RNA sequence: UGAUUCAUGAUAACUCGACGGAUCGCACGGCCUUCGUGCCGGCGACGCAUCAUUCAAAUUUCUGCCCUAUCAACUUUCGAUGGUAGGAUAGGGGCCUACCAUGGUGGUGACGGGUGACGGAGAAUUAGGGUUCGAUUCCGGAGAGGGAGCCUGAGAAACGGCUAC
RNA sequence: GAAACUGCGAAUGGCUCAUUAAAUCAGUUAUAGUUUGUUUGAUGGUACGUGCUACUCGGAUAACCGUAGUAAUUCUAGAGCU
């Protein structure tokens, strides 16, 4: 499996691996042996990966929802090898491509988006004469 | 109901909330005709089949007696087996044959009962075949505990008020009789379909 | 006292005022949509005829047609009703609010008119300015009236929002849009298609 | 429509003076009492029509239910039993 | 169809008359009789009427609930109880209301009072049997400051709707 | 594409368990005592005129543009549009 330096493999499996014409990719799990060494990390298994499947792209491909175990020398995951960088978007969740790069996460106030849309409610007419209105009532 | 069903297919990790954007493209086709409502009414004996690149399901029983996918061939798929659920009887000729999914299918046959059962095809509605009810005919229980298994009527027992029994020879232990709704009839010497382990 | 009044013929408003008790008093205890007659209300306003549209007292109550009395009376409001807009929060909303009488006094802070029949002299503000139309009619059959093209002609060539104008978005100026109920072959397969 | 039948036999039927036709009919039923295991028993008079008529008092009939024609009536008087001599 | 005679259908009618798409939307097509925007018609979008239906509801039958008689008779004011009739509402229905009769119900504990008395699935703890508990991400109902009344809509006696006190 | 009009939801959900002791409610029926938008699928020669003259399309409001009133209100008057 998974390329060698002095400091181990840290091997590359896959796993449960279905290939579904709905969802038009490959869903399967990343079971990914740590012997005596730390996290894999997120770049360095979409770097092989890509090249075994043949997919041969980091961006279009995701891997996540790591979570162990107590012992150590293991991790499970999931990731997913998509037929085409357009169709993967559609079936995907947003928190996916967020990460990913393909998507950026938009931060709001709910305070400052609710109210905002009862105001335009409100008003009829051009309504910038009422500003003038005012001033003149006091 | 179908999101349920889906699921099944899907079942690996994170989809789920994400069938939205497999059935507004059309990609889950239930019986031929788009259905994109997870509230929808199934029973036993849904086709589900989907587009082009596809593949065939009939709906199934595990041990609880929820719906489960068995693959099923693409001719069986042509047809339906659908269990007349409620009648408008008779004169004129304008039967309205409600099943369990809520297809209307017209007009008569030289019988037909409630508790019959009626063979059709999918897309067109239109009648295969009128598989009557009646004593030796294969049968599926659909509800309680006892759902998954098939068995041979021995008997149907007629009382006053309602009948209230039909009784089953058959079973992975012995004998055990049931209400007529429970009963689903799926089999007759005439036109059987039976040729499936089953449940449980 | 404050006057917001109206020349429908230009379409334009502005607001004038008359102060005077004996010019104030005309207006006095008259229902809304009876005529007033303009000498009475000023010289400079001769030879018009001023209809009460309606006006607000002071706390902005608005006057309301066929309720009567000189003050203000508490009554229902439903949604799509006058002295009542910007909708209740839900459908079907109804709301008791004060409402002022149709019968004019002194406590009203402007009395609104309408401009029934032009006068002999101009009023500046009102009259002697202009204002063009801002939206032409947009059906087939109301283009006909209007335009005067008949049937065989098509609308669309001469037309445009209030006749053919050509204008700007940001830095193109250069068409016509869809003209609908404009006997189409896209309603015609589908009218077809009925039989 | 007819209902669910309870059978019963009458409690009553002449009870004071002049009565309006119907009769009340008594059921007494034992159950299973938790702890004691030993039944209770619980009376009830229901309120009986007698739209077939032909009903003396202290007289077993069969009853089935039909669509509640006041309140308490529930039973009607479906058949009969009748006695000897 | 167990049980509707309703249904289906016949005949005479009712109606300040319901529906059958004028912008019947959108993207495309044949075939030529005057080769003509001639004359045709597919597919599904949204909407339309009536019916079965599904997602549903609401009444209703049988049976079942703690404690107390220092609570033994209760009810019929103004329906209590049943009959007859009507209007109402989706509908039977004292539902209310006229007329009519004088009933109904109780020691098998009714009627009355009390109760952090919601009910249930369930929970705690008990070998078991039971005892006690049930405010609780569920299930069904009630209420949404207290009360009454009502609009809209398939549906609310709504309360982050109204209307009144 | 903003908005405005129309459509639909807001009756749902969530919360609480005061009242409420055959009552809610549970199991269980009944609905031949009924209703049901949505869902599912059927279903329209009709329409009028002595069944050859007789009927094939009407306007009027919001957005808007402008002018105004109230201390203020899911506040609202008014004109010219469409």
């Amino acid at each position: 499996m998974a390329d060698t330096k002095t400091a181990p493999a840290v091997t590359l499996r896959t796993r449960k691996f279905m290939t579904n014409r709905l969802l038009s990719r490959k869903q399967f799990v990343l079971e990914v042996l740590h012997p005596g060494r730390a996290n894999v990390s997120k770049a360095d298994l979409k770097e092989k990966l890509a090249k075994l499947y043949e997919v041969k792209d980091s961006n279009c491909i995701f891997v996540f929802k790591f979570r162990t175990h107590f012992g150590g020398g293991k991790s499970t995951g999931f990731g997913l090898i998509y037929d085409n960088l357009d169709a993967a978007k559609k079936y995907e969740p947003k928190y996916r491509l967020i990460r990913n790069g393909l998507a950026t996460k938009v931060e709001k106030s709910r305070k400052q988006m609710k109210e905002r849309k009862n105001r335009a409610k409100k008003i009829r007419g051009v309504k910038k004469t009422k500003a003038g209105d005012a001033g003149k009532k006091k | 109901p179908l999101i349920l069903i889906i699921r099944n297919r899907l079942k690996y990790a994170l989809t789920y909330r994400e069938v939205i954007s497999i059935l507004m493209q059309r990609h889950v086709l239930v019986d031929g005709k788009v259905r994109t409502d997870k509230t929808y009414p199934a029973g036993f004996m849904d086709v589900i089949s989907i587009p082009k690149t596809g593949e065939n399901y009939r709906l199934l029983y595990d041990t609880k007696g929820r719906f489960r996918l068995q693959s099923v061939k693409d001719e069986d798929a042509k047809f339906k087996l659908c269990k007349v659920r409620s009648v408008q009887f008779g004169q004129k000729g304008i039967p309205y044959l409600n099943t369990y999914d809520g297809r209307t299918i017209r007009y008569p046959d030289p019988i037909i009962k409630a508790n019959d059962t009626i063979k059709i095809d999918l897309e067109t509605n239109k009648i295969v075949d009128f598989i009557k009810f009646d004593v030796g005919n294969v049968v599926m229980v659909t509800g309680g505990r006892n759902t998954g298994r098939v068995g041979v009527i021995k008997n149907r027992e007629k009382h006053k008020g309602s009948f209230e029994t039909i009784h089953v020879e058959d079973a992975l232990g012995h004998q055990f009789a049931t209400r007529l709704g429970n009963v689903f009839t799926i089999g007759k010497g005439n036109k059987p379909w039976v040729s499936l382990p089953k449940g449980k | 006292m404050k006057f917001n009044i109206a020349n429908p013929t230009t379409g334009c408003q502005k607001k004038l005022e008359i102060d005077d008790d004996q010019k104030l008093r005309a207006f006095f205890d008259k229902r809304i949509s009876q005529e007033v007659s303009g000498d009475a209300l000023g010289e400079e306003f001769k030879g018009y005829v001023f209809k009460i549209m309606g006006g607000c007292d002071k706390q902005g109550f608005p006057m309301k047609q066929g309720v009567l009395t000189a003050g203000r009376v508490r009554l229902l409001l439903h949604r799509g009703t006058p002295c009542f807009r910007g909708y209740g929060r839900r459908d079907g909303e109804r709301r008791r609010k004060s409402v002022r009488g149709c019968i004019v006094s002194q406590d009203l802070s402007v009395i609104n008119l309408v401009i029934v029949k032009k006068g002999e002299n101009d009023l500046p503000g009102l009259t002697d300015t202009e204002k063009p139309r801002m939206r032409g009619p947009k059906r087939a059959s109301k283009i006909r009236k209007l335009f005067n093209l008949s049937k065989d002609d098509d609308v669309r060539k001469y037309v445009n929002t209030y006749r053919r104008t050509f204008t700007t978005k940001n830095g193109k100026k250069v068409k016509a849009p869809k003209i609908q109920r404009l006997v189409t072959p896209l309603t015609l397969q589908r009218k077809r298609a009925r039989i | 429509g007819l209902g669910f039948k309870t059978p019963r036999e009458a409690i009553e039927g002449t009870y004071i003076d002049k009565k309006c036709p119907f009769t009340g009919t008594v059921s007494i039923r034992g159950r299973i009492i938790a702890g004691t295991c030993h039944s209770a028993k619980m009376n009830r008079t229901i309120i009986v029509r007698r739209n077939y008529l032909h009903f003396v008092k202290k007289y077993q009939r069969y009853e089935k239910r039909h669509s509640n024609i006041p309140a308490h009536v529930s039973p009607c008087f479906r058949v009969k039993e009748g006695d000897h001599v």
